[PDB]
């Protein structure tokens, strides 16, 4: 029942330093033990390390000793992690997982990760922040028809989109992005929706890319 | 397990012959531990 709430994706330039927040609503950062562990994309989860606020204990991954440092701000209930001299490698979703730690002794280690936050998705590249542009697939003329939008050129993913604020769900399929040719990533949207509403029924997806403050509200519909 | 005994009435006695010994000479210690965690 508590939520961990992580910063937003980003974009960071090769060498440079990123600070990910991790947010904690519903109880105290004492009370847990503080996990960071990342997923490269094709690769299972790596612990990076874990902080011990009750014991006042922090532990590094050896991998990542040295140039990671994590935080623990009980004043906000935030936790952070900072990774330094970033690089190709480090392009993946790094997630805050947390293990309860009401009862515990002295030399308490991080045994699992039962509360995980969002996942922060941390792109490291040359290429600037761009907003992606949302064009419609109108439907036309069984009894089923298809419409939806396209979601092309942004950088770096993700992409996010929903259907009438969230509401239409079965029969959605957001297809993962693809890297075109052109560079930039693109993402298509498409759902089923029976013929008969198609002049009665409003169809809204929404998208964001929160990398780029962008915010888009495109309206589907058959055009004359 | 043959044990004889002999009494001796002159100076009201008796000697039990025959059981071994086995006497405590030297002594071994060993140091037993348990790990704990204190809470």
């Amino acid at each position: 029942q508590v939520q961990l709430v992580q910063s937003g994706a980003e974009v960071k330039k090769p060498g440079s330093s990123v600070m990910v927040s991790c947010q904690a609503s519903g109880g105290l950062l004492e009370d847990y033990i503080i996990n960071w562990v990342r997923q490269a994309p094709g690769q299972g989860p790596e612990w990076m390390g874990g902080i011990i606020p009750v014991l006042g204990t922090v532990h590094y991954g050896p991998k990542f000793q040295g140039r990671v440092t994590i935080t623990a701000d009980e004043s906000t209930d935030t936790a952070y992690m900072e990774l330094s001299s970033l690089r190709s490698e480090d392009t993946a979703m790094y997630y805050c997982a947390t293990e309860t730690a009401l009862v515990v002794s002295e030399t308490y280690l991080p045994h699992y990760f039962d509360n995980w936050g969002q996942g922060t998705l941390v792109t490291v590249s040359s290429a600037s922040t761009k907003g992606p542009s949302v064009f419609p697939l109108a439907p036309s003329s069984g009894g089923t028809a298809a419409l939806g939008c396209l979601v092309k050129d942004y950088f770096p993913e993700p992409v996010t989109v929903s259907w009438n604020s969230g509401a239409l769900t079965s029969g959605v399929h957001t297809f993962p992005a693809v890297l075109q040719s052109s560079g930039l990533y693109s993402l298509s949207s498409v759902v089923t929706v029976p013929s008969s509403s198609l002049g009665t029924q409003t169809y809204i997806c929404n998208v964001n890319h929160k990398p780029s403050n962008t915010k888009v509200d495109k309206r589907v519909e058959p055009k004359s | 397990q043959n044990i004889t005994e002999e009494f001796y009435q002159s100076t009201c006695s008796a000697v039990s012959r025959g059981y071994f010994s086995a006497l405590r000479t030297g002594w071994y210690t060993s140091v037993i531990t348990i790990e704990l965690s204190n809470i």
